[PDB]
RNA sequence: GUGGGAGAGGGUGGUGGAAUUCCCGGAGUAGCGGUGAAAUGCGCAGAUACCGGGAGGAACGCCGAUGGCGAAGGCAGCCACCUGGUCCACCCGUGACGCUGAGGCGCGAAAGCGUGGGGAGCAAACCGGAUUAGAUACCCGGGUAGUCCACGCCCUAAACG
RNA sequence: GUGGUUCGUGGAGCCAUGGGGGAAUCUGGGCGGACCACCGCCUAAGGCUAAGUACUCCGGGUGACCGAUAGCGCACCAGUA
RNA sequence: CGAGCUAGCCCUGGCCAGGGUGAAGCUGGGGUGAGACCCAGUGGAGGCCCGAACCGGUGGGGGAUGCAAACCCCUCGGAUG
RNA sequence: CGAAUGCCGGCAUGAGUAACGAUAAAGAGGGUGAGAAUCCCUCUCGCCGUAAGCCCAAGGGUUCCUACGCAAUGGUCGUCAGCGUAGGGUUAGGCGGGACCUAAGGUGAAGCCGAAAGGCGUAGCCGAAGGGCAGCCGGUUAAUAUUCCGGCCCUUCCCGCAGGUGCGAUGGGGGGACGCUCUAGGCUAGGGGGACCGGAGCCAUGGACGAGCCCGGCCAGAAGCGCAGGGUGGGAGGUAGGCAAAUCCGCCUCCCAACAAGCUCUGCGUGGUGGGGAAGCCCGUACGGGUGACAACCCCCCGAAGCCAGGGAGCCAAGAAAAGCCUCUAAGCACAACCUGCGGGAACCCGUACCGCAAACCGACACAGGUGGGCGGGUGCAAGAGCACUCAGGCGCGCGGGAGAACCCUCGCCAAGGAACUCUGCAAGUUGGCCCCGUAACUUCGGGAGAAGGGGUGCUCCCUGGGGUGAUGAGCCCCGGGGAGCCGCAGUGAACAGGCUCUGGCGACUGUUUACCAAAAACACAGCUCUCUGCGAACUCGUAAGAGGAGGUAUAGGGAGCGACGCUUGCCCGGUGCCGGAAGGUCAAGGGGAGGGGUGCAAGCCCCGAACCGAAGCCCCGGUGAACGGCGGCCGUAACUAUAACGGUCCUAAGGUAGCGAAAUUCCUUGUCGGGUAAGUUCCGACCUGCACGAAAAGCGUAACGACCGGAGCGCUGUCUCGGCGAGGGACCCGGUGAAAUUGAACUGGCCGUGAAGAUGCGGCCUACCCGUGGCAGGACGAAAAGACCCCGUGGAGCUUUACUGCAGC
RNA sequence: UCGAUGUCGGCUCGUCGCAUCCUGGGGCUGAAGAAGGUCCCAAGGGUUGGGCUGUUCGCCCAUUAAAGCGGCACGCGAGCU
RNA sequence: GCCCGGAUAGCUCAGUCGGUAGAGCAGGGGAUUGAAAAUCCCCGUGUCCUUGGUUCGAUUCCGAGUCCGGGCACCA
């Protein structure tokens, strides 16, 4: 559960790993995995759209399962526990009795050998993924789905859930990680059980290099450049703000909202983060 | 020292060529100006 | 050794109702709170008091005792699992195998410390209202660590019989 | 809401139209500089139409036009080296 | 009209003499109620060490109508990131 | 036209001046020729040799080879040439690319978007130093050769014969198919040694006829075989998944083998055959040819980073695609078709010269610069691609001859002293490899460390331990141990090869930066905090479509600050910002019409318009500090004095907490005191009167780190006292070639005056024959650049904001 | 003098003035001697080495016959720093 | 060197339309106390820094001057 390394150098001496010992298998599964093109951060002008992003070790994408519902009924064994490194998540393989095989996103405790499914059917249990209504009031699951059929789209990372506090009519209510609590449908399927690698917080990146492997160049402040560049630019030797602290591109970076009032999904949300 | 002019001939054709001129309404306005004048050559050699 | 007992003895996982706070719905209006007396604070932007719904944390009333258990520190709703100590009976077994114990090792209330969580009530610090000659206090209104959980530290005490 | 016109919001009509509303077929409609009355003019929401006009790569005629530092950048193998 | 210089990114290749230090793990031994842990041996980690290529450009000298519109010499930084 | 630092051209000055492009280096004989330092040939000398040698790729484009030439090009010369003229020269089914594949990207039927131009975009298509694919050795030309030839091997297409089989695809599935570090076994490349084999010849100068010296002792090769290695289960049954179907693949069950056992693939070896083959001597070759020779052709050792190759281990940052290929079935066909073997036929287009670390490429140059991949021998030095010398090979850098001044540059040495130099030990010196002994404060327990500080180091003989290969032995090779001596000033004997300590500042660290005056204490950095963002996310680019974010989802993404770690980070919410507030005020278009007006005979047509309803914003209420920010003053007081724990009062939104402090901050200032020094404006330690520190524009510390910046000491020095000598390349002279900025014209002295105020040029004196050469820089307000400081201009441009006014955006 | 008169200090190299720091010659003295004070003549020659600071200056150490003051574009950057 | 503020009761400060100037604290006399604080009841009082001037009248307005608080002194 993170594995820490002696000072050996310095930078060594802060270092921090995940720990391995959950993952099974060593190779990504061909049929799969397809190729991911990197960006850089740029749009398809050549023009960053995201700065400082690049580099960084290549990757092959795992395609992975958000869907669960196309398989309704038919259970699966727990093949293998996976690292996919185009996620905070770790990935289980899964071997339908069909003979299929899928990536689901790996639950935290789900182990190896283990039967799982989807449907309105099925135990509540870890990795066994339903329509939300049928989950009983106060489960902790993850996966959800955001309107039906359109796929898992919250609490994906790694330990994150969320929690049914409620039904009411056709939607169920539920507290997101972000910890808004958010009317979700019915028919929405979610998986049961948090996402796990828990553990995933805590990695200390430890030196500068580690953050280009993940593909992450290097940060200039605003503080750091010229007029020209940024609200924070220029001033003789060092200087505050002195202005309201902004972005690049102007606008007010502490406390100012950006979501924006009249979103129709405004009527289904109820609280903060 | 490493000077401006770094000769490769893939380079020069694909840039500078009648195909890339011709692409674009910018570039075809350039063969209509040296045609005009009467250009020996309308676009660089390369070969 | 056998057969029995009593108990808030410890670790783990679950789980219940009362209350407080917040939020939503209702109904209702001019005060609520507070104190020695007040003010700060709250309240016509609809407070307090009342009903219904929800959320969340912490602590377990009656039983409850001047009682019980633990080596101490300590341990108190309920349920299960795991597990320590102990007493009695019968007089069955070993045959002095004992007592203590420098060092060692382990436990060790509260506060404090690290990393995560958690945060309803309370509350150092802090702010504010009183009181006073002053008041960096006692009283009142707020209120952050902390209080709670996990894991690792700290190793203190009117740790007392 | 704007453009056009001499009209720069002006008393601002006219011609055009991006938005809204939205007619009638001669007793219908537009116009004569806000508006109204009178008096006139004209017939929108389809289309075509020579000539008189503009230009000069090209050919020809002519210069009180140049004469090789001039005249075209080029009198010469120049849009070349 | 330019990213044939330069800056960043994308796809696909290549390169980094030799030496040194000796992390985890492992295995053995010791320790314990079990542990923690200790010792050896093994192991071969690292924006680790010395130093070529390669990348640099630190200090000084020279050059200054240069060999050169940024060079030369001595010296110096990195050298599995 | 006389001026415009005018334009264009011509020719002058400087001047026979600087220079002739690396200080690797030359000398002579012969030749050729009108002409020779410069061309050819020989001998001698020198330089490169992880190259300054060899082979790819780019790029260049006839520079290639040959004859005939020397006007210009060549920094001199020129008979020579990368130059002029002319003639020749590049040969492929197997090498490269195309008739194959796909990558980023591009383009783009469908589709979406945009005033026009155009932008996007699925499929497809293009796109390569990636994937796929069949040639090795040697000989030949003046010049090409995996291309021609010789030998030995192979690929695809077409057609046919034989044997085999449900054949069959753009569809399905398998495979291709992958990282980084470390690495095993067996090999090969490459290398060294041999007393063995083969070879012309050699015996000098004191010695040697020798188990002498000198030279060489291979290369390619089908099938088979052999050694090492990669891949790989077999069978049945069930089957709803792999977007039709599948006998394939997936999944479940059972039965056999666990193993290369078999099968298969590849490396190496051996192999029918084919080829090569030194030194030396001669031939004259420019350059090769003859012989050596019927050449030999073998043993040992070292041994890759290459091969077997998809090998194995560990690790986290988790490591292309598509076709070729194999399999499966679908139409359809099964007289087809396909598969295997054999045999005949068929096999296209483009590149191939030459240069290629450079005189042929990029740098206006025959430019000391830049340029990717491979090979890169020997011996020694611990190793090595380092260093020195050297092989193959290649060069002596396209001006020379002399002299032996100053001065300059690069280099050597120095009595005594030893930083006294100076802004500064800048520069130079010292140190320096390996082995052993030894090593402090502090510390994050890794470090600090090569701390510091020492000893050893050559050669000779004797004895002796372990390993590799062999056999368990000799031989070869690797690592050592003990003893006795020998020599010099000196044994890492030449070359390559840290000076060290103490103590402060800043930054934690490795990194990054102003190409070309700044490498830093700046940026970045892990890490900490605030904040936005529920997913068609926020944010960014775009008019839009689209895209990035991300095929991610709050343990995620954006924005801001701070910047490892440690211990911490106080008070103020008045103002500004952000956040919350269903009330109230104000609020635009619109609604509404009390009322009024124009005109008409009227019906009417037309205009104005009060109340009232009416958003966001603002006002107003509150919250908020790792939000913009802010964080006072006066007077009195203690039983010597002094000071003031204490009291009083003004002002404020509140009046600086911890820590720190003359500081990268202290004006007065060299503050005062202590330390260090003979002497200390710097430095270290204290003090606090902080002009004008103080807590994430973070506060105070911190081990380690630093080409950062201070201060001290040891060591050692030409830094210096204070200079001297010596070397080379210049400078000087001679022969050849021959610039430059500058330049009103010049017949161009000194002083004292005068002058627009600093006079060769005017006044008065003085001095002074004409002209050069090597030298020095005081003057010509010397040259250069129409001052960059300063002002001015109703000149410009970048930046800012609660300046004005707009626009995007919201 | 802005179509450029390089600007502090150091170094190197001098040169001049005298309002003389020392040495030479004097007068007065509140000059016993020795040692001074003060003024006069005098510019021939001399006029140290270090610590601090960019410093000029100045303070300090150690000496001295003395450690003189000024000018020369705050002398001197086509002489260096 | 140049511009700004200030001086009002013993202390700290307010205020002034140019006309009769106050707050707190101190201070004085009384009460309370055994006595002293704290508490209570009476109590005042300044020629509003100087010097000119305007005006009927100046703390108030004017112009000078002290002395204290503050800001500045930039390009070279
Ligand atoms: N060492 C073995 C055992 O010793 C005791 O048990 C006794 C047991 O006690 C019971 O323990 C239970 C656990 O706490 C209680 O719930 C009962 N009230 C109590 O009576 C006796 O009822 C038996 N007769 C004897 C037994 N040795 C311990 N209590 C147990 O924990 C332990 O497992
Ligand atoms: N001159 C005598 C003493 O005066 C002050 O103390 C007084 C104090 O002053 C305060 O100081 C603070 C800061 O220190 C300020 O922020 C207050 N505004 C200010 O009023 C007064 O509020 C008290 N009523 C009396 C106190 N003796 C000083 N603090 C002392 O050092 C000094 O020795
Ligand atoms: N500082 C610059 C120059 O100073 C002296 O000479 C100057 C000289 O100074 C004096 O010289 C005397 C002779 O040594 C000294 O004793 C005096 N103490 C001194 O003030 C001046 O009186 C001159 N006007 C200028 C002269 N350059 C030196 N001699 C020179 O080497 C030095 O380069
Ligand atoms: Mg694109
Ligand atoms: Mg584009
Ligand atoms: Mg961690
Ligand atoms: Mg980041
Ligand atoms: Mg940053
Ligand atoms: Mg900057
Ligand atoms: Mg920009
Ligand atoms: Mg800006
Ligand atoms: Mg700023
Ligand atoms: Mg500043
Ligand atoms: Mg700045
Ligand atoms: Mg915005
Ligand atoms: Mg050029
Ligand atoms: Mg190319
Ligand atoms: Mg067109
Ligand atoms: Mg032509
Ligand atoms: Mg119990
Ligand atoms: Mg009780
Ligand atoms: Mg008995
Ligand atoms: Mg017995
Ligand atoms: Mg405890
Ligand atoms: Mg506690
Ligand atoms: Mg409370
Ligand atoms: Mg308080
Ligand atoms: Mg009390
Ligand atoms: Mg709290
Ligand atoms: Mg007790
Ligand atoms: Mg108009
Ligand atoms: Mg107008
Ligand atoms: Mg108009
Ligand atoms: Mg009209
Ligand atoms: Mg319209
Ligand atoms: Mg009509
Ligand atoms: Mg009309
Ligand atoms: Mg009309
Ligand atoms: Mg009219
Ligand atoms: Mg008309
Ligand atoms: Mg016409
Ligand atoms: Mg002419
Ligand atoms: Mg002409
Ligand atoms: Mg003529
Ligand atoms: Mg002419
Ligand atoms: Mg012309
Ligand atoms: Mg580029
Ligand atoms: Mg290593
Ligand atoms: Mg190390
Ligand atoms: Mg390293
Ligand atoms: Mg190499
Ligand atoms: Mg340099
Ligand atoms: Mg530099
Ligand atoms: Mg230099
Ligand atoms: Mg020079
Ligand atoms: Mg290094
Ligand atoms: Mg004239
Ligand atoms: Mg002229
Ligand atoms: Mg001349
Ligand atoms: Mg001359
Ligand atoms: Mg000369
Ligand atoms: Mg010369
Ligand atoms: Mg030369
Ligand atoms: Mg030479
Ligand atoms: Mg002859
Ligand atoms: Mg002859
Ligand atoms: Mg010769
Ligand atoms: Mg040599
Ligand atoms: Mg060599
Ligand atoms: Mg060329
Ligand atoms: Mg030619
Ligand atoms: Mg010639
Ligand atoms: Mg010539
Ligand atoms: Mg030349
Ligand atoms: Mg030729
Ligand atoms: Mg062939
Ligand atoms: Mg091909
Ligand atoms: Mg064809
Ligand atoms: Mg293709
Ligand atoms: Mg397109
Ligand atoms: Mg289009
Ligand atoms: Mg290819
Ligand atoms: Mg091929
Ligand atoms: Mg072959
Ligand atoms: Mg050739
Ligand atoms: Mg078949
Ligand atoms: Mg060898
Ligand atoms: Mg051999
Ligand atoms: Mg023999
Ligand atoms: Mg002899
Ligand atoms: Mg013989
Ligand atoms: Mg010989
Ligand atoms: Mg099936
Ligand atoms: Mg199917
Ligand atoms: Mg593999
Ligand atoms: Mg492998
Ligand atoms: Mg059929
Ligand atoms: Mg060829
Ligand atoms: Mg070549
Ligand atoms: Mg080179
Ligand atoms: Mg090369
Ligand atoms: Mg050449
Ligand atoms: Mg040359
Ligand atoms: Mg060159
Ligand atoms: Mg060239
Ligand atoms: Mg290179
Ligand atoms: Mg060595
Ligand atoms: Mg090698
Ligand atoms: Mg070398
Ligand atoms: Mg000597
Ligand atoms: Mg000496
Ligand atoms: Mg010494
Ligand atoms: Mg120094
Ligand atoms: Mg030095
Ligand atoms: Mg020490
Ligand atoms: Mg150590
Ligand atoms: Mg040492
Ligand atoms: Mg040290
Ligand atoms: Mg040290
Ligand atoms: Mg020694
Ligand atoms: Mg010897
Ligand atoms: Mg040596
Ligand atoms: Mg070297
Ligand atoms: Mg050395
Ligand atoms: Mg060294
Ligand atoms: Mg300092
Ligand atoms: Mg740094
Ligand atoms: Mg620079
Ligand atoms: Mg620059
Ligand atoms: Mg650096
Ligand atoms: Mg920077
Ligand atoms: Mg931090
Ligand atoms: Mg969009
Ligand atoms: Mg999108
Ligand atoms: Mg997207
Ligand atoms: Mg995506
Ligand atoms: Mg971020
Ligand atoms: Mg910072
Ligand atoms: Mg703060
Ligand atoms: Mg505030
Ligand atoms: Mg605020
Ligand atoms: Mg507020
Ligand atoms: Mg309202
Ligand atoms: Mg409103
Ligand atoms: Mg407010
Ligand atoms: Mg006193
Ligand atoms: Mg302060
Ligand atoms: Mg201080
Ligand atoms: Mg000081
Ligand atoms: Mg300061
Ligand atoms: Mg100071
Ligand atoms: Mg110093
Ligand atoms: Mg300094
Ligand atoms: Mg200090
Ligand atoms: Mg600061
Ligand atoms: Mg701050
Ligand atoms: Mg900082
Ligand atoms: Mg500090
Ligand atoms: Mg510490
Ligand atoms: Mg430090
Ligand atoms: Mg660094
Ligand atoms: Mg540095
Ligand atoms: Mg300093
Ligand atoms: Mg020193
Ligand atoms: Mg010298
Ligand atoms: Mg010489
Ligand atoms: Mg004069
Ligand atoms: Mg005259
Ligand atoms: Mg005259
Ligand atoms: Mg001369
Ligand atoms: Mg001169
Ligand atoms: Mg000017
Ligand atoms: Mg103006
Ligand atoms: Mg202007
Ligand atoms: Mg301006
Ligand atoms: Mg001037
Ligand atoms: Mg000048
Ligand atoms: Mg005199
Ligand atoms: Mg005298
Ligand atoms: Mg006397
Ligand atoms: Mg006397
Ligand atoms: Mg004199
Ligand atoms: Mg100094
Ligand atoms: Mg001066
Ligand atoms: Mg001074
Ligand atoms: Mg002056
Ligand atoms: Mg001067
Ligand atoms: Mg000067
Ligand atoms: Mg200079
Ligand atoms: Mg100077
Ligand atoms: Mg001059
Ligand atoms: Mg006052
Ligand atoms: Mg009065
Ligand atoms: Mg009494
Ligand atoms: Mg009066
Ligand atoms: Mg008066
Ligand atoms: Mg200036
Ligand atoms: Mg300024």
């Amino acid at each position: 559960a993170v594995k820490k390394f002696k000072p050996y150098t310095p930078s060594r001496r802060f270092m921090t790993v995940a720990d391995f010992s959950e993952i099974t298998k060593t190779e990504p599964e061909k049929s799969l995995v397809k190729p991911l093109k990197k960006t850089g951060g740029r749009n398809n002008q050549g023009r960053i759209t995201v700065r400082f992003r690049g580099g960084g070790h290549k990757r092959l994408y795992r395609i992975i399962d958000f869907k669960r519902w196309d398989k309704v009924g038919i259970p699966a064994k727990v093949a293998a526990i996976e690292y996919d490194p185009n996620r905070s998540a770790r990935i289980a393989l899964l071997h339908y009795v069909d003979g299929e095989k899928r990536y689901i996103i790996a639950p935290d405790g789900l182990q190896v050998g283990q039967q799982v499914v989807a449907g309105p059917d099925a135990p509540i249990q870890v990795g066994n993924a339903l329509p939300l209504r049928f989950i009983p009031v106060g489960t902790v699951v993850h996966a959800v789905e955001l309107e039906p059929k359109k796929g898992a789209k919250l609490a994906r990372a790694a330990g994150t859930s969320a929690q049914i506090q409620g039904r009411e009519g056709d939607y169920v209510i539920l507290r997101l990680p972000s910890g808004e609590l958010r009317k979700v449908h019915g028919e929405c399927y979610a998986t049961v059980g948090a996402v796990g690698n828990a553990d995933h917080k805590n990695i200390v990146l430890g030196k500068a290099g580690r953050s280009r492997w993940l593909g992450r160049r290097p940060h200039v402040r605003g503080a750091a450049m010229n007029p020209v560049d940024h609200p924070h630019g220029g001033g003789e030797g060092r200087a505050p703000r002195g202005r309201p602290p902004a972005s690049p591109w102007g606008w007010q970076t502490k406390g100012l909202k950006t979501r924006k009032r009249r979103k129709p999904s405004s009527r289904f949300i109820i609280a903060r983060r | 020292m490493k000077r401006t002019w770094q000769p490769n001939r893939r380079k020069r054709a694909k840039t500078h060529g009648f195909r890339a001129r011709m692409r674009t309404p910018g570039g075809r306005k350039v063969l209509k100006r040296r045609r005009q004048k009467g250009r020996w050559r309308l676009t660089p050699a390369v070969r």
